[PDB]
RNA sequence: ACAGCUGGUUCCAAUCGAAACAUGUCGAAGCAUGACCUCCGCCGAGGUAGUCUGUGAGGUAGAGCGACCGAUUGGUCCUGUCAAACUCCAAACUUACAGACGCUGUUUGACGCGGGGAUUCCGGUGCGCGGGGUAAGCCUGUGUACCAGGAGGGGAACAACCCAGAGAUAGGUUAAGGUCCCCAAGUGUGGAUUAAGUGUAAUCCUCUGAAGGUGGUCUCGAGCCCUAGACAGCCGGGAGGUGAGCUUAGAAGCAGCUACCCUCUAAGAAAAGCGUAACAGCUUACCGGCCGAGGUUUGAGGCGCCCAAAAUGAUCGGGACUCAAAUCCACCACCGAGACCUGUCCGUACCACUCAUACUGGUAAUCGAGUAGAUUGG
RNA sequence: CUGUCCCAACGUUGGGCCCGGUGAACUGUACAUUCCAGUGCGGAGUCUGGAGACACCCAGGGGGAAGCAAAGACCCUAUGGA
RNA sequence: CGAGUGGCUUGCUACCUCGAUGUCGGUUCCCUCCAUCCUGCCCGUGCAGAAGCGGGCAAGGGUGAGGUUGUUCGCCUAUUAAAGGAGGUCGUGAGCUAGGUUUAGACCGUCGUGAGACAGGUCGGCUGCUAUCUACUGGGUGUGUAGGUGUCUGACAAGA
RNA sequence: CGCCACACGGGGUAAGAGCUGAACGCAUCUAAGCUCGAAACCCACUUGGAAAAGAGACACCGCCGAGGUCCCGCGUACAAG
């Protein structure tokens, strides 16, 4: 489905939380952001502990519910939601004008935001979002 | 320190509510091993009878001897595969692409569907082939319906429509096999997919029992001894502890029992035939007389008589196939008596 | 730091990002040498492993990258050969190579055959009571030979009495 | 009883025996060990066990750490070996226990403890150059049986 | 009926503003008399919350005891320890009086005196010093500031922790705290450390984490060895007199006893460790060679790791963060209260004028929070 | 001897459910769709942080409202009573 | 001898509740913890084998029936792979039970001049309520997405 | 109380067994890398699930007519619905 994006962001080799922090700030300023290649987005640290944290969130829940996403599609969306006052009017409008995607559905290349890019030649202790999703049990469709 | 005991009833068939479709819907299909073919069939439950059979298992001490085996008679007349649906591999899973229909429609099909008058089967076929060239074609399934009119004991003439997967060799060869079945009139029988002795998976919407208490619904105890005479007979002890201050959905409570979909695994097909051979004297109670294409399923089958059941080649068999068992006797004795 | 390794005349060395392909007469081996701030490049005739950092963790891996590259040189020229001998006390053991895997039958009197898959382009050759595992990739040969010794593992009974099994005799 | 109940200096100095009665005797057998007839200056090496934290060490803890320290020297250098160890601290602080709820709470006398400040030498050994590594192991066993962390400081010995 | 016991007791505003303590009490759920709050009248020039100096009082901390006293080691003077009810010593500090400076009072009358009215005598917390108790969100003192009766800003929430004491309205600048998003302000600068998501937790019932351990890693130093080739590895040599003597059937490097001697030489033990019934066998010492650059030993510091087990759903508030959005050392720029500055207005007090407490003009850096209660105008 | 129990089933009668008519009471500071943790006079639907949550209605068995009903019978206290 | 963790035992305190938060044991039904009894995979042995003994990972599942006793605990029997422990207001009385504790009747022993007492024993001895909110189990009606029929997809959710 | 049905196998790990391997010329299962390995984890399998607010997809019928409701005879359904 078509989405009139102002800013198209390439998450490839980029630190998730840092991209998320900027995307939320832009969404509140009225921008229509679209995070692309989220499966290839990165999160620094020891894989084993990162997965433990995300697996605990999948195990947590009850009758009221704690729906935690397994796909990198939704994991990124939830990370952005946590940086937004989503229950307020202004924050919900900001959130609904931000959409994360698997790959790139557009014709344009996404712009790599400043200070978010991770140098692979200087780092080995990190995980890709797709790698977390595969361990969580999500069906690989990318 | 108060003895341990497994909880009352399973939590895997939840929520225990009424089924959306009376027509069963398979959630899994067999692998692509052999030659191209339709991965399922459907029929209408008739009733039960026993059969005398010769033991087929080589590991059994009683090999060759006469064994009495219970059997459910299911009337399985030829169905019609009216169309071929194609799925595409989108980043959000499998989504339907297009459908290739026919010209030859069963007279009584307009009781469920809005029958196609103007369709383009060639352009739709091309769309599926471009998707195959692009390498984005998911799986190929056939829209199928039954002919309840061919069954005299079943009151309905309104066809039961369901989708069934085509599995087999390569994606190119099974696309063509699917199109061939459709183009004719879609007419196929139980013989085309199944052979006697094969293990099938039977799915059905169970016998409706309305609202029932925890004892019947979850298999909890009745109040014992002195506790049975105080004003509480078939009600559970407590709805939960003080803390958490809420009732958990895991505690056995009242509600809908029956009319749920169940998929009974590894059902041996004793015999497939056509005639009045499995019929009971005086007719099957609350059904009628069987004189046509049938199947004899070993043991029980979910749902009551007249209900539509579905077949699928076993996705998880334990034993190796022992084809065409020797049926020495079929009981024709009255189910009344 | 910087360490230069001269490639032998029999050898050809190429590079694709972090991957290094080393070719020769006994075959070809491709390895991925990735570590923070360590750049491994082919300077036409020599292989250079250099870094701007001199810390213990960086130095550890520079030394590891050296041995890995030098081993690929030996592998594509001379090759890697591990020698093995089969021993049995009561039951005649049948050690055979069936396709892409080495099978061990009637081990310690078992009815069920013990099997393990051969790693890479490694070749296991049987000569009655002696076995010789060989190939260009030390990782693949070292493991395939190890896998065979491990295949006859016994945890339930005393290993000193029940000594049956294939063992490594020669390590290169 | 655990040393958690007595390790800290939080009560006043309670040592005055002319006002305190029924005080249990010290479990400490000897204070001067080894060759007590010989002088301390007759030895080249002098190593002390320095207590890092200010504490109260019970007589039973003092005897356990003294016994396991000297017993190692008796094993490695012999029963009449050429060494002389000294425990310079004496258990002067009298300890109570309230063993009725909190009414008339003043405890009955249960034992004694030695008040040792931080940086102080609890044990001080005097040995020869060959027996310097045997005495470092005697103090390594001794520090495990008292409450604080310790330093094994070599005071008079540039033989390394 | 009485009750020292519970509950309730109705309009506005202005000024001041407690005590939860002492003595006595069949008193401890209550009173009385004091302390303390308030109002009125009198008196008429001093006053003393701070500091400095002078003249005095003092034995707590610390310390020490061949200075008393009582504890408490060992050796053939020397040597090892202590004290709430010890002291040859001895503070900081508290305190009496006076002088000086400061501040204050003489129309705002201080200091003080007399009289009327109370309330109060369940307190609590933080910090310092305590005493009891294993400990306690424990019990019981003391000094002090706060809550009670104290707003507003910060701390996720949160009486007493930080900023801050506050008339209304308005502009501005800061305080504590904070500047990646949620969220106002930095994805700031120079530099280093950490790989554990350690950590992102001032204080705390609340934020644990210990003894012990750590070739995890960073940094600083000391001794020794080294191109006359160090450290390690690998190769070669590790020889005879003789298989030492005694012991013994035997013991021949290697059961035990004693000695532990000298040739050859570049080394090679009367043998350091396995091995054999005893031999034999494999190695260590020691020497040579190949190789080629620092190596080895010890001391100290920083951050981390191990030690580390709990009950409905994990957490630094959350998101999440790794040359940081952590930590430590400096630095730069900002955000951020009702505080501070500033305009106008109000109340109250005082001054000038006045019959006035009606106007008008003036002063307040040294006026403006408040439960019980005293006083007063409406 | 037997359904007390293993271990529960089927049935019978009156209710229960729907319709006409009749028609109360208990209870109500307010707000109120909650759940998990935290915090707070240490036992929170309402405070903090998150999670979840479209509204209304029917039937149910009673987990919570430290549920409703009773100015605790127990304990101590009062210069109470009998 | 020294250092800790837990919050299951007991004790301490008196913060919360005296215009009442029903109480031991049991029962019934649900969730959980791991310091693991069995089952899976491992290391060591004073590991021949068989059978053990000790240790590690691990909480998916299981851990049952009975004789005395109100008992919890425990003692005992026969089975068993094993017949583990603990938290949830010592989970659970607007669920049950009333055997115990805990009134008013009575007896015995002990104590008391006596009325009477007992942290002794013994027989008997009462258990209210029509669910407003919330919570969950199942069942409907609407609105949203924006003409209809049929077929599906799968974010998430549950399972032993 | 009767009868029928309820895997195997993948993937990633723990404890553990190892390979290659350096810091530390040797050695070393670990520091980077890799092969294995639990009834436990994920998938497999069953059940629910367009109210998933990114509120979905496909095909055909239809917008003056497709379809639906009421009505009528009944149950494979059912306390009302
Ligand atoms: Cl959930
Ligand atoms: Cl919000
Ligand atoms: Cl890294
Ligand atoms: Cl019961
Ligand atoms: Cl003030
Ligand atoms: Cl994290
Ligand atoms: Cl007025
Ligand atoms: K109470
Ligand atoms: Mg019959
Ligand atoms: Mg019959
Ligand atoms: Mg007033
Ligand atoms: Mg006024
Ligand atoms: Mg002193
Ligand atoms: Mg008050
Ligand atoms: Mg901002
Ligand atoms: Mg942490
Ligand atoms: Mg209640
Ligand atoms: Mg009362
Ligand atoms: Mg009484
Ligand atoms: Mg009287
Ligand atoms: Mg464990
Ligand atoms: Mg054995
Ligand atoms: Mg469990
Ligand atoms: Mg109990
Ligand atoms: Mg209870
Ligand atoms: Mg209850
Ligand atoms: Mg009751
Ligand atoms: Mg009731
Ligand atoms: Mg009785
Ligand atoms: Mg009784
Ligand atoms: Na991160
Ligand atoms: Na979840
Ligand atoms: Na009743
Ligand atoms: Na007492
Ligand atoms: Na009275
Ligand atoms: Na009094
Ligand atoms: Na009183
Ligand atoms: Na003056
Ligand atoms: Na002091
Ligand atoms: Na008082
Ligand atoms: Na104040
Ligand atoms: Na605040
Ligand atoms: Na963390
Ligand atoms: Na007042
Ligand atoms: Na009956
Ligand atoms: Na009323
Ligand atoms: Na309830
Ligand atoms: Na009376
Ligand atoms: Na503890
Ligand atoms: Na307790
Ligand atoms: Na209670
Ligand atoms: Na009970
Ligand atoms: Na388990
Ligand atoms: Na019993
Ligand atoms: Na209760
Ligand atoms: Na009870
Ligand atoms: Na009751
Ligand atoms: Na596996
Ligand atoms: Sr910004
Ligand atoms: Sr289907
Ligand atoms: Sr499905
Ligand atoms: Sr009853
Ligand atoms: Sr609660
Ligand atoms: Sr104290
Ligand atoms: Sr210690
Ligand atoms: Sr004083
Ligand atoms: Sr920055
Ligand atoms: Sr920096
Ligand atoms: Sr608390
Ligand atoms: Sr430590
Ligand atoms: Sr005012
Ligand atoms: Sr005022
Ligand atoms: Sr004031
Ligand atoms: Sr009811
Ligand atoms: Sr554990
Ligand atoms: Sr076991
Ligand atoms: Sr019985
Ligand atoms: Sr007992
Ligand atoms: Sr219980
Ligand atoms: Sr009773
Ligand atoms: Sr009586
Ligand atoms: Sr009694
Ligand atoms: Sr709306
Ligand atoms: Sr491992
Ligand atoms: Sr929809």
């Amino acid at each position: 489905a078509e989405f009139d994006a102002d800013v198209i962001v390439d998450a490839r080799d980029c630190i998730m939380g840092r991209v998320a922090s900027q995307v939320a700030e832009q969404a509140l300023d009225g921008e229509t952001v679209a995070v692309v290649n989220a499966e290839r987005a990165v999160i620094t640290g020891r894989e084993e502990q990162i997965v433990e944290k995300y697996e605990k969130r999948v195990d947590i829940g009850n009758d009221n519910g704690y729906f935690y996403p397994k796909r990198p599609d939704g994991i990124f969306k939830r990370t952005i939601r946590g940086m937004l006052p989503h229950k307020k009017q202004r924050g919900r409008e900001a959130f609904e004008s931000v959409r994360v995607y698997l790959g790139n559905p557009y014709d344009e290349d996404g712009e790599v935001l400043d200070g978010t890019s991770l140098d692979r030649l200087s780092n080995i202790k990190f995980v890709t979002l797709g790698e977390i999703s595969e361990t969580l049990g999500a069906n690989k469709t990318w | 320190p108060q003895p341990s005991r497994p909880r009352k009833g399973s939590l895997g068939f939840g929520p225990r509510k009424r089924s959306t479709s009376e027509t069963p819907r398979f959630n899994s299909w067999p692998s692509d091993d052999g030659q191209p073919g339709v991965q399922g069939f459907a029929g209408y439950k008739a009733g039960m009878t026993h059969v005398v059979l010769v033991n087929d298992e080589p590991n059994s001490p009683r090999e060759g001897m006469e064994e009495t085996v219970p059997v459910t008679v299911i009337e399985t007349p030829p169905m019609r595969a009216v169309a071929l649906r194609a799925y595409e591999d989108t980043p959000y899973g499998q989504r339907p692409l297009t459908e290739v229909w026919t010209d030859e429609f069963h007279s009584e099909l307009d009781r469920t569907l809005d029958v196609p008058e103007d369709h383009d089967p060639d352009a739709a076929e091309e769309q599926i082939r471009d998707a195959h060239e692009a390498g984005d074609l998911g799986d190929l399934r056939l829209i199928t319906h039954t002919v309840p009119d061919a069954v005299p004991s079943v009151p309905k003439k309104k066809p039961d429509v369901m989708e069934t997967r085509v599995g087999g060799g390569s994606v190119s060869d099974r696309l063509d096999h699917a199109l061939d079945i459709v183009e004719d009139g879609g007419e196929h029988a139980m013989n085309d997919i199944f052979r006697a002795g094969e293990y099938a998976d039977v799915a059905g919407v169970t016998k409706g029992k309305g609202t029932q208490g925890p004892v019947k619904r979850w298999g909890v105890q009745k109040r014992k001894g002195k506790h049975a005479r105080q004003g509480w007979r078939r009600r559970i002890g407590n709805l939960g502890p003080w803390n958490p201050s809420r009732v958990r959905s895991t505690v056995p409570q009242q509600g809908q029992t029956g009319y749920h979909q169940r998929t009974e695994l590894n059902k041996r097909l004793i015999d497939i035939g056509e005639g009045d051979e499995p019929t009971v004297d005086g007719g099957f109670v609350n059904y009628g007389e069987v004189d046509g294409p049938y199947t004899l399923v070993k043991g029980s089958v979910p749902g009551p008589d007249k209900r539509l059941v579905r077949f699928r080649p076993a996705v998880r068999p334990n034993d190796q196939p022992r084809l065409d068992p020797e049926v020495r006797y079929v009981s024709n004795e009255s189910n009344q008596g | 730091p910087r360490v230069e390794l001269e490639i032998p005349e029999d050898v050809d060395a190429e590079q694709d990002h972090l991957d290094i392909t080393v070719e020769g007469d006994n075959g070809s081996v491709t390895r991925r040498l990735w570590y923070p701030d360590i750049d491994v490049s082919v300077d036409g005739d020599t292989v250079v492993i250099e870094s701007d950092e001199d810390n213990a963790k960086t130095m550890s891996t520079i030394g590891t990258f050296q041995s890995h590259i030098e081993n690929m040189f030996h592998g594509v020229t001379e090759g890697w050969e591990y020698g093995m001998e089969v021993f049995y006390s009561h039951f005649p053991m049948q050690v055979n190579v069936e396709g892409d895997e080495v099978v061990i039958e009637n081990f310690l009197g078992e009815k069920a055959p013990r099997r393990t898959t051969i790693h890479g382009d490694t070749d296991v050759e049987i000569d009655g009571e002696e076995l010789t595992v060989s190939g260009p990739d030390i990782e693949a040969v070292g493991q395939t030979a190890a896998d065979i010794e491990q295949l006859t593992r016994i945890n339930d009974k005393d290993v000193r009495v029940f000594q049956d099994g294939v063992y490594i005799t020669r390590k290169p | 009883k655990p040393a958690s109940m007595y390790r800290d200096i939080d009560k006043p100095a309670y040592t005055r025996r002319e006002y305190i009665t029924g005080i249990p005797g010290s479990k400490i057998a000897q204070h001067k060990m080894g060759r007590k007839q010989k002088d301390a200056d007759d030895y080249p090496v002098q190593i002390s066990l320095i207590v890092e934290e200010t504490v109260q060490l019970r007589h039973g803890s003092l005897e356990a750490s003294r016994l396991s320290a000297n017993r190692h020297l008796i094993k490695e250098l012999g029963e009449e070996g050429d060494y002389k160890m000294t425990l310079r601290k004496f258990p002067h602080q009298v300890l109570r226990e309230n063993k009725d709820g909190m009414r008339a709470a003043f405890g009955k006398i249960v034992g004694t403890a030695a008040r040792v400040q931080a940086g102080e030498q609890l044990f001080t050994a005097y040995c020869n150059v060959e027996d310097a590594e045997h005495v470092k192991e005697a103090f390594r066993r001794a520090y495990n049986k008292i409450t604080p962390s310790c330093r094994i400081k070599v005071e008079r010995g540039e033989e390394l």
